[PDB]
This record gives C-alpha cells, structure tokens and sequence, in this order.
RNA sequence: UUUCAAUGGCCCGUCUUGAAACACGGACCAAGGAGUCUAGCAUCUAUGCGAGUGUUUGGGUGAUGAAAACCCAUCCGCGAAGGUGGGAACGCCCUUGUGGCGUGCACCAUCGA
RNA sequence: CUGCCGAAGUUUCCGGAUAGCAGAAACUCAGAUCAGUUUUAUGUGUAAAAUGAGAGUU
RNA sequence: UUGAGAAGCUCAGACGAGUAGGCAGGCGUGGAGGUUUGUGACGAAGCCUUGGGCGUGAGCCUGGGUCGAACAGCCUCUAGU
C-alpha cells in the first residue's frame, strides 16, 4: 500500500533511500519499522515533547544508562519543566528551543542518518511515538 | 532601457505616434546621414532632408546612383530623386521613392537657417 | 526481437465515415444503448491495452531503428554511440543549408538519417 | 606508486571470506546431494 | 556544497538544461557524457569523479575530473592525449583510470 | 472575467527566507549553474568573488 | 552581480545584456531562482560576501539584520547517501548480497 | 557538513589575491527544488495586473 | 598560519607545511585548543589534496609531523587528530574517504614508531601504558557515543598490520591490544562490540 | 488507394421503456458554444515554524518598472487552561532454536482518577 | 485518450435517518479466526471432524 | 557483465465484461517565468495530399505541392483550453 512517501522534502527521499537499503539488507525489525514510519503522513507523525521523552527513558526503574531515543517526527520542548536530563535523541526535526535545551545541559541531538551509522540494526534504541489522538 | 515615465515603450502607442504625426513632426522623422568627410567637417551626425540636397542612394535597387532631392513627400515618408525613375506602361517615368534614412547627404543646400542649425548643435562650417 | 506489430490498420471513430463534421480521431462512444460500444458482431474494434506492442520493440521503425529528432547539427553528434538503434530524423523546418550539414556529418558519424533527401539535390 | 584505495582492501577481504564460505559449503552440499539422490 | 546526491536530485529530476525528452530514453546534450544518454551513472554533473573520451581536431583526448577540483570550473577537467596506436591507447586509459570503477 | 479574482498569493516569511537561503546556497554549486544553462565552464572559481 | 554599495556599479553593468545587479540586502527569488530553477550564476563582491554572514545568519547564531532568524536545520547532515550506505559501519553488518539480476 | 572553508578574491586585473573569506553559513543550507518552486510559483504572481 | 593551510591553491598550502616545521618544534607547552584549531587547518589541508600520488605523499608528510613535535606534547598532538578525525568523519564523502583511511593508517603507524623511539629512553611498559591512556580518553572511550565505528573498525583492521611494520624483527610483550579488550568488554555500542573481534587480527603469541 | 469476391453488420444522441417499442432532436459544412470566478466551512495531503503561530491595516525601504522584492513597530486573531495485563521496538541470554528474563511506545483493556 | 476497482438496483424502522453493497484509511493478528460448506453426534435446531480460505475490527 | 534515470534494472505467478460511481497516468490548445549558446527568405505558421513512419489511444514525427514571416521541444506557472 504505502511504499513511496507523499512528501517532496528531497532530503526525506534520501533518508528513505538509506532505510530502504537497511530494511531489506538486515534482519532487524527496527529498520522495517523505521522505513514504514518515514512513509506516514504529517498527521500520523505527532510531535513528541521533550518532557514525554524525559519521562520515558527515566521511567519506573530509571536506569537510563546511555540508550538513544529515536522518533520519526519533531521533538518540541516543554518549558513547563525546568531541569532537562541528559539525553541522546534522534529525530527528523527538532525545534531550536528544544535542540538548544538538549545540547546545553546533557548529551546530544542526532538526525536519523547519525543514528543509522551508529546503530544500523537498532542496537539499544528506544523507538517512541507522540500521542496520536491530538 | 527607458527610465522616464515621460516616454513610452508601446508598439501600439509608438506606431500611433509615427503615423499620426503631422508634417512639422515628420520633418524630423525624415532625417539623413552625412558623408563621412562632411560629417566630421561640421561635427554633426545627421540632418533632416531638404529639397535641392545632393545625395547618394545606399540601399535598394537604386544603390549607388546619386542625384538631388526634387521634393520631399512627407505624407508617405519618401524622397523623390531626379533621374531615379521607373518606366511605367505608357513609357512615362513614375519616379520611385527612397526613404530618408537610406540615402546619404553629400552636398547640403546651405540656407541661413541651416547654418544656424549647424552652429546651434555645437558645430561649425 | 524483430519489429512485429499486433495490428496495422488505424482505429477510426465510429460513424466517422458517414459524417464530415465527425473527425476520424478515435473518440470513445459513450452512448448508453450504443451496440457498437457493446462489442457486437460486424462492428468495429476499440483500443485496448491488449493491443500494445513488445516493450523492446515499441517506437521501432520497420527496419529496427527508433526515430530520433535532430534539430541542428549538435543533436546529430550525440547519436554517436546509439547509431545501431536510433535514426536521425531531421526536423521539418530545418533549412536546406543546415540540412546538408546534418547529412554530411551524420554520414561520417555512421548514423542513419531517415529524411536525408529532402529539399536538397545531388550534383556530380 | 598508488597503493590501491583501502576502501577496496576492505571489500576484497569481505568477498574473499564470503567466497571461501560458499566454496567450502559447496563440497558438503554436493556430497549430500548424491546421498539424497540415492535415498 | 558538492554532493552527488542532492545535485542529482535537482538535475536528474527537476530540471537540467541538457536533457532531451525522448520517446523511450532521455539524451544528454552535455559535452562530457561518455554515453550520450541522461542516466545516473552517465551524467557528468552528479558524478563528482568522472572520465570521458572526446576528440578535439582529429586527436582523441581523455578528459578527467575529480571531486577535489570540482569547485574551480577553469581547472576542473584534466586532459591527456591518447595515442594513435589503439593498443597503446587502451594501456593509457587503464594506467590513468586505474582503481576507478 | 471578474477583477476581484485572486491575483496575489501569500507565503509565510519563514517560507520565503528558506526558499531564498536555499536559492543562495545553490548558487555556489557549479553543477547547478551549468545545469541551468550558465556558460561558466571557464570561471576561475565558484562562488565568484571580486574585490570592492 | 551582488554588490554592497552603489557608487557606479549599477550604472556600469546595467546595459550589458542579461547582467542583473541586485543589492545583498534585498536578494529576490525571481533573480536567484529564475523560472523556479535553482542555480543562478552570481558574481559577488568582497563587501557583499562579507555581509552574507549577517544577512542570513547561521544555524546557531542569528542574522543581525533579520531579527530572530536562524537558518534552516536539515533532515540529515551528510546529504550524500552513497556514502551513508557504502560505509563500513553499515556494510559490515548487512547480510549477504544476492545477485543484481537473478537468472531465469 | 564539511566543505571548502575559504574562497579567493579576484582583483580587477583577474589575478588572484592572497586574502580569503570563510564560506558563509548560508552556503550550506538545504537545497530544495520543490520548496523554491512552490515559493517562486507564488511570489511571481505578485506583480500582476487585473483584467 | 591556520588560514593559509586551507588555501585554495597548493602552491600556498604546501608552503604552510614547512612554515609549520618550526612551529611544531616549539619548546613550550601547547594547550589542547591550539592543536584542535591547528588540526582543522591540517584536516582541510588534506581535504583538497587532489592527485593520488600527491595525496599519499602528504599523508607521509603529516605522519612525519609526529616525531618532530616536542616530546611533552606529542601525545596531545596525536590525541587531537583522533578527536578531530572522529567528529568530521561523517562529513567526508566516498571519494574523499580513501585518503583519510590512509591518513589514519599512516598516523596509527606513526604512534607505534614513537613507542619504539621512546622505548630506547624510558621503560617500554611505561610509555605504552601512557599511549594506552591516550586511547582510553579518546577514540576508545565508552563514555562518548559521538565516535564513529568506521574508524574503530579501521583501527582494529590495521592495528597489528602496522605493528609488524614498526617492529620488523619482533614485538616485545606489552598491552598493545588493551584498547580493544577494554572496548569489547564494556562498550555500550553492542554492534561495535559484537563485530569488533570478527575484523580484528589479534594474536597472543607475544602478548 | 479504388474496386471486386466470400462472410457479415437494423440510424446516431437524448428520453422512454427490464428491454425494446418508442416519441423526439438531426439538410450539409465552418467557426462560436456550457462546473466557472469569488467569500465561508469541514476533510485529506504537502511545506514553514512549533507552545506557539500569522511580514503585506500601516510604516521603513526599493536609482537597473519602483504596483515587485526586502525589512519590523504597536496591537490583534487563532491556540495554550497512578498501578494491572495486552501490546511496537530493543537488550540480556541459552537448549542456542524454542522460548525465557526483562525494558515497555501508539493504544486498548482494566482498576483509575 | 487509456488503466484499475465497480455496485446497489432495498432490507429495516420511517420525505428522511439506518442498514447493506462498493470503496478509502487506521489498527491485530495467520500459534486467528472463519465459510449462501459438508459431516459427526447430542436433543429440524444445536454442539463438536473434514474440505478450503489468513481472518477480524474502528 | 558493465543492468545506480533505486523515480532504475531484474525475476516470478495469477488475472483482464461493465452502467451509476470511485481512483490513476497521460494527450492536446492559448498565454507566462526558465531553457534548447532551438528553427526560420537556402522558407516560420498555416493548408491540401491514395507519400513514409510512431503510439493500444488521445495524438505525433516526417516527404511532396501551395505558402510567405514567424515558430517550437523540454521543466514549471496559468486559464475565456
């Protein structure tokens, strides 16, 4: 059904070109899942807030270690929370407010291409999604 | 490129001006060059045509053949040149017309007004 | 892979022969009770995708070459490496002056010209 | 002069290893083929 | 500033001034095409490292470009001369295009 | 035909700056200059800068 | 030709067929992307080129002249995919390779 | 994004000059043929006259 | 200094290198920041090196830049390069990655050569451990995930290969392979941990 | 291409009628000739930004059409006001595979508030 | 102009709201459910074997 | 083995009625920004012709005869198409 994005972001047709190869040449379900979500419409890719990401990695038993959170979609910040934790995040887009907040206090932000060269198989990555209902 | 809003750049309006012009505006539209040695003698480029001006045709079937201007036919922008004629059916001569921007002026008809015009445009005799 | 066509005759419009206001360009008959649209016997055919020719033979002249339209002499040069499959069609408005420049260049290049003898005349 | 681009030396090692594995397995699979045919 | 992927995604698909829209295939008017068609392997503008053979007054020259001279249009295409002896011509290509694909 | 047809089209500014920052970026890539028809096969360097 | 100050450049180059002169601070998309197509041949000047860091800004800092404007941030960093795929860090983990064309 | 740090300034006579400028940050921004088209598409209808 | 290294003509990039000849021999302590700024200049000096014959002569010139630095800050010069190549490794593009592979191949061989030189002055175990500490806080550090594995696979691939070249006759017992044994142990990149031994060529005959 | 030979084929459109029957409209040819322009609403998708968002009322400005482009002041509009199991993805394995141990997104069940 | 899918042609309450058919999307599963199916057997219905098909939702 | 217009190339199998209706890809006209360093008095556009071709088709390319001053292919924009 969906096997070609409706987008015309030329760089998203290069990101898909990287994850079409990865999906069909590795045995990981992270790649097959990532490729599918690069096809989804803008409506189906909700913004995922920083605080929601901060809660997910530091959830219940915490023990965040150094796992990388991955989401296809934007990662908007949450000024309603002051202290952001250390985070390694990969996403299509950030917001200049959010990306500064991740960078200023803690780890680093990544695009989907820098995650792939680090964890092509999805090695130790949390794949999250924003609240769909909206 | 034109920059003045006083001028126009319209094929419709400029042609309307060209063929709607009266004789006192047509006398400038019918100008002629000057011979190179005469052009530098008076230091002027081109002068309006005039009866009894010795000219040489430069373009057309009548190229090269010289003469004078018997009469300037302003209402159709033509110059009537003596001995530059055409044999009609009845053996008469229907003198062909040459446009003023094809011929070249060799010997001007020196009027008092022409002399003032020469010295008016920074020239001299 | 030879140049074989599923049909020679063109598809004419229905009733295009009777009338002259009706053009011979194929128009799909949308008439509700149109029996000719209904594929009865003694009627005419109708374009279908089943009539397509071999995809390795589509656009191919009966001698196997695919026509390629060259406007000027620059265009005839790029057929240097496809002379065995393409034939330099000379555009209809190219003057007899450049028409010889195109044919003499194409003759040495090795490519085939389809209308090399138009508007020109040989002299020995 | 020109010591060959080592991005190719990586490829040569990978293809040689893959060549060795498929060649090595060829003897066993062919050997099992006759016994399978006999069965 | 120099990417074979973005440059191709513009020229290959949006608009390149050399493409001729044929009936089956697209041809490239670019003088530095080794094939004459509009392809991805063939196109001289996307491929950052390229090599073509084109004649200049009765002598076939080998034109070559590299990624590290792609930003200077004047000095982009290094050129060498290929000898008349066809066998020696091919030895020249290999010893110049060596370790190329 | 009515004069109150939609003649002028709104674009957000941040869309206009993106389209023009991209337009400036692509004027430094020599390939996208030849591929637009520019005869710059002998230009010494791209982006081409002169002195004041 | 993108200049920075008018002192005679605009009246020099203008009559030259095609050559368009536009200031650095008012760059027009109909003049940097004519026809909708990217890649117009621009001839900057030194004073104009040095102002480019201030009229557009950077992806971290902000243009001094355009308030609160940061250059776009891309979907990817390395836009060259063939390097992304044909790198070691991916090609070392992909499974075996099939034939490009499978025989019938 | 790594590319070509410095550009060279050419004098009137055509000879290169020893001075150089760092390539501005704008010269690395994304290149988007679709986004330029759908903006030029619009921005070009803005000097139109009504008929 | 720094600007001329990344010049747009080789006749001026080349002249920057022998002007760097005296600069790197200065008998004073250099901060890490000065070397990082320098190495960007040197990294872009190699970036546009066009001809394959030239771009493999410059690597040997840059590898030879190691022993001429003062003995004190030679480690810092090596460390910055491995940092200044790790962060910009993603920027490079396929045709320009065949020379930084060799450039990294040359430098990783120059590190061993310095050990052989310093072995004559101080104890081998002392200097090797100090170099091993250079790998611990640099490319082989588990705390930072910013380091690409393409360099790490490369280093393992050519680790022992250039160890034999530096020591033709024999290599003495030392913790040559400690950085890998400290990576395949506790690195949090499970793919790098999993596929590092399969590309290493570790032998324990002398270690 | 014209023609002939053998086999064939009830005038087209509409409307009517299951269907026809019909009743209509059609002397012929050319040209003209009928979901358009706009404001409002909702949906889907694309793009820019994202707890924000929207320069174009207006002002600044624009020497090479200057009704374009480019820039932003004060408002304003629209937003903003916890456990249990099933679960996507991943890691650890380990008789491996099988599965277990987990971490558990979107969401659904549940107890909830 | 070509290509694909393609009904309903009517239940049911009541000019309509339903439904149904056809789609279009989103979901969860083939180790799960099904069938203008047929048997077995308990009392024609119901319940539990074969024959097939991945089936169900919003 | 060169077969990366990855929007490409390649392999396999089944299938093909159609109104109302739903979806998709295209052909053609006038004009608009870009382009072909395009064509044209050595003949543009048009027109006729049992000349030759191309496409399932909408349509297209070309030869001959007339003709005499303009016109077109490609990527987008647009509509009194």
């Amino acid at each position: 059904q969906r096997s070609k994005p409706a987008s015309e972001n030329v760089y998203l047709k290069l990101l898909v070109k990287l994850y079409r190869f990865l999906a069909r040449r590795t045995d990981s379900r992270f790649n097959k899942a990532i490729l599918k979500r690069l096809f989804q419409s803008k409506t189906n890719r909700p913004p995922i807030s920083i605080s929601k990401i901060a809660a997910l990695t530091s959830r219940k038993s915490a023990s965040s270690q150094n796992k990388t959170t991955v989401v296809v979609g934007t990662v908007t910040d949450d000024e309603r929370m002051l202290t952001v934790p250390k985070l390694s995040i990969a996403a299509l887009r950030f917001t200049k407010s959010a990306r500064a907040r991740i960078l200023k206090a803690g780890g680093e932000v990544l695009t989907l291409d820098q995650l792939a060269l680090r964890a092509p198989t999805g090695s130790n990555t949390v794949l999250v999604r924003g609240k769909k209902h909206a | 490129m034109k920059f003045s809003r006083d001028v126009t750049s319209s094929r419709r309006k400029q042609r309307k001006a060209h063929f709607g012009a009266p004789s006192s505006v047509r006398r400038v539209l019918m100008s002629a060059p000057l011979s190179k040695e005469l052009r530098e003698q008076y230091k002027i480029r081109s002068l309006p045509v005039r009866r009894d001006d010795q000219i040489t045709v430069i373009r057309g079937s009548n190229k090269g053949r010289e003469g004078k201007i018997t009469s300037v036919y302003r209402k159709k922008f033509l110059l009537l040149i003596e001995r530059v004629t055409r044999e009609k059916a009845n053996g008469a001569s229907a003198p062909v017309g040459i446009d003023a921007s094809k011929v070249v002026i060799t010997k001007l008809h020196l009027d008092k007004d022409r002399k003032d015009l020469i010295v008016r445009k920074g020239g001299k005799v | 892979v030879n140049i074989i066509k599923k049909r020679t005759k063109p598809f004419k419009r229905h009733q295009s022969d009777r009338f002259k206001r009706v053009g011979e360009s194929w128009r799909k008959p949308r008439g509700i009770d149109s029996c000719v649209r209904r594929r009865f016997r003694g009627t005419i055919s109708m374009p279908k995708i089943g009539y397509g020719n071999n995809k390795k033979t589509r656009y191919c002249m009966p001698n196997g070459l695919k026509a390629f339209l060259v406007r000027n002499v620059s265009d005839v040069e790029l057929l240097l490496m496809h002379n065995k499959t393409y034939a330099a069609e000379i555009a209809g408005n190219v003057s007899a002056r450049k028409r010889v420049e195109i044919v003499e260049k194409a003759r040495a290049l090795g490519v085939k010209v389809t209308n090399a003898g138009a508007k020109v005349r040989s002299q020995e | 002069s020109i010591f060959a681009p080592e991005s190719l030396l990586k490829k040569t090692k990978a293809q040689k290893q893959s060549r060795e594995q498929i060649v090595a397995a060829a003897a066993e699979k062919k050997s099992a083929r006759q016994k399978k045919r006999e069965l | 500033m120099q990417q074979d992927e973005v440059i191709w995604q513009v020229v290959g698909h949006e608009f390149c001034s050399y493409r001729i829209k044929g009936e089956a295939q697209n041809f490239c008017r670019n003088e530095y095409n080794v094939t004459g068609l509009c392809n991805r392997q063939s196109c001289p503008l996307a491929n950052s490292r390229y090599a073509t053979v084109r004649e200049d007054n009765g002598k076939l020259y080998l034109y070559m470009k590299t990624i590290e001279r792609a930003h200077f249009p004047s000095k982009l295409w290094q050129r060498i001369k290929l000898s008349k002896n066809y066998a020696k011509a091919l030895e020249q290509i290999d010893q110049q295009l060596l370790y190329w694909p | 035909t009515k004069t109150w047809r939609k003649w002028h089209v709104k674009v957000n500014q941040n869309e206009k700056r993106y389209a023009i920052a991209s337009a400036v970026a692509a004027s430094g890539v020599p390939s996208l200059l030849l591929a637009r028809g520019h005869r710059i096969e002998e230009i010494p360097e791209v982006p081409l800068v002169v002195d004041d | 030709v993108v200049f920075n100050e008018d002192t005679g450049i605009v009246k020099a180059f203008r009559n030259i067929p095609g050559v368009e002169i536009v200031n650095v601070r008012r760059l027009n998309l109909l003049q940097l992307a004519p026809g909708g197509h990217l890649g117009r041949f621009v001839i900057w000047t030194k004073s104009a080129f040095g102002l480019l860091d201030s009229v557009f800004g950077s992806t971290t800092e902000v243009a001094q002249l355009k308030k609160n404007y940061f250059l776009p941030e891309n979907i990817i960093s390395n836009a060259d995919v063939t390097r992304l795929i044909n790198s070691d860090e991916i090609q070392s983990i992909v499974k075996a390779a099939g034939p490009s064309r499978v025989k019938r | 994004a790594a590319a070509r740090p410095t550009v060279s300034i050419y004098n009137k006579d055509g000879s290169v000059s020893s001075e150089t400028l760092a390539l501005p940050f704008v010269f690395k921004a994304p290149i988007r043929p679709d986004l330029v088209r759908s903006v030029h598409t619009a921005v070009a209808k803005n000097k139109r006259q009504p008929y | 200094f720094i600007k001329k290294l990344a010049a747009n003509d080789r006749k001026t990039r080349d002249k920057a290198l022998e002007s760097l000849q005296r600069f790197l021999s200065q008998k004073k302590k250099f901060e890490r920041l000065d070397f990082l700024k320098l190495w960007k200049g040197l990294f872009y000096c190699m970036w546009m090196a066009d001809k394959p014959l030239y771009q493999q002569k410059l690597s040997d010139n840059l590898a030879a830049l190691v022993p001429i630095v003062w003995i004190d800050n030679r480690i810092l010069f090596q460390s910055t390069f491995w940092e200044t190549m790790g962060r910009e490794w993603t920027g490079i593009d396929i045709l320009r990655t065949d020379k930084f592979y060799l450039l990294m191949r040359r430098f990783c061989a120059a590190a061993f050569r310095d050990i052989q030189t310093r072995s004559k002055t101080a104890l081998l175990d002392k200097v090797v451990a100090e170099y091993n500490q250079m790998w611990m806080d640099g490319p082989f550090n588990t705390e930072n995930l910013a380091f690409p594995n393409g360099i790490l696979f490369h280093l393992a691939d050519i680790w022992t290969e250039e160890l034999r070249k530096v020591y033709p006759e024999d290599v003495p017992k030392a913790d040559w392979y400690l950085p890998f044994d400290s990576t395949i142990k506790s690195s949090h990149n499970v793919v790098l941990r999993k596929t590092l031994p399969k590309r290493l060529d570790r032998v324990s005959e002398y270690t």
